[PDB]
């Protein structure tokens, strides 16, 4: 849930939950954990919270940073990601390489194809990877 | 362009020398060494391509590449990283039975 | 308040730019209040996403390019 100007969180009596800044710029507050469902949903796969939540960031600054940067499935980025660039971006982070498939179609900042066709060998298929290698002019590879 | 082993055998020593990977590999080819090839592909870490080579024109180190190559992948941990079989499961190798060797 | 904004700050190269997400959660494009621009350090701050409006239960990105030389 988030805060409200400042406040301190000074510790947790029950559900109500209850905040402070100090002595005032105060909370009585209907919760919504967030994580403990979650290492545990996530250590068992489980998402059905998050998503049923419709919970939803990834930045903030960045808020994919708890583990989510260094994800733990690409479920996670099924609850949110966005632009052919931020997608792109999860492309590489996740390694989505099915965000990538039209991520890359929708790429065309090169290098970043040319590095990852072969990324994609990598990772697999070459039947694939011959085409992507194939605008880009490895040709004589 | 007359052609030549013997150039070949001094050049290939040369062809440690040069320090890209490429030209070399043209030559181990061009004598006609698959072995050549495979050995230059270790020391550069050409590894998903030195697979093919091993595989196409076997000298089967497909099999023992493949556990290395794998096991970089192995590293990088996921299990579709990783990436398994030989003679049967994912990869049936000689059961397959097709086409060098 | 249903309106949450979160924001922190992203500098990305050069540019010190300012995530906001002024969420607003509100019950509508609530009225907004005011903003003011300034002579920075070898900075200026430089941009403001130009409405006032809260719209309900909504989310927005409001950006913030701050002048970084």
């Amino acid at each position: 849930r988030t805060l409200d100007l400042p406040i301190y969180v000074t510790r947790v009596k029950g559900n109500n939950v209850y905040c402070l800044d100090r002595e005032c710029r105060p909370r009585v507050l209907t919760i919504d954990p967030t994580e403990f469902k979650f290492k545990l949903a996530l250590i068992n796969r489980k998402y059905d919270e998050v998503l049923h939540m419709v919970r939803n960031a990834k930045l903030v600054g960045q808020s994919i940073i708890a583990y989510l940067q260094k994800k733990g499935y690409p479920e996670v980025a099924l609850h949110f990601v966005k632009d052919e660039k931020t997608r792109f971006s999860l492309a590489l982070e996740c390694g989505n390489i099915e965000i990538a498939l039209e991520a890359a179609k929708a790429l065309d900042d090169k290098n970043c194809w040319e590095k990852l066709g072969e990324v994609a060998l990598l990772q697999g298929n070459h039947q694939i990877v011959e085409m992507c290698y194939q605008r880009t002019k490895n040709f004589d590879k | 362009a007359s052609g030549n082993a013997s150039m070949v055998n001094k050049l290939a020593e040369g062809a440690e020398r040069d320090g890209k990977n490429n030209v070399a590999f043209m030559s181990y080819f061009l004598q006609g060494k698959l072995d050549a090839c495979l050995e230059l592909l270790i020391r550069t870490g050409r590894l998903p391509e030195a697979a093919f080579l091993a595989r196409t024109y076997l000298p089967s180190q497909v099999s023992r590449v493949v556990k290395l190559w794998r096991e970089n992948l192995s590293k990088v941990n996921q299990k579709a990283a990783e990436s398994l079989a030989d003679p049967t499961e994912y990869e049936n190798l000689f059961p397959g039975l097709k086409e060098a060797f | 308040d249903p309106v949450y904004a979160e924001a922190y700050v992203h500098v990305n190269q050069y540019d010190i730019v300012l995530d906001v997400l002024v969420v607003n959660q509100t019950s509508d494009t609530l009225q907004n209040c005011t903003l003011e621009l300034a002579t920075l350090g070898d900075l200026k701050l430089v941009e403001k996403p130009s409405p006032l409006t809260l719209a309900p239960h909504d989310f927005a990105n409001i950006k913030a390019n701050v002048k970084v030389a």
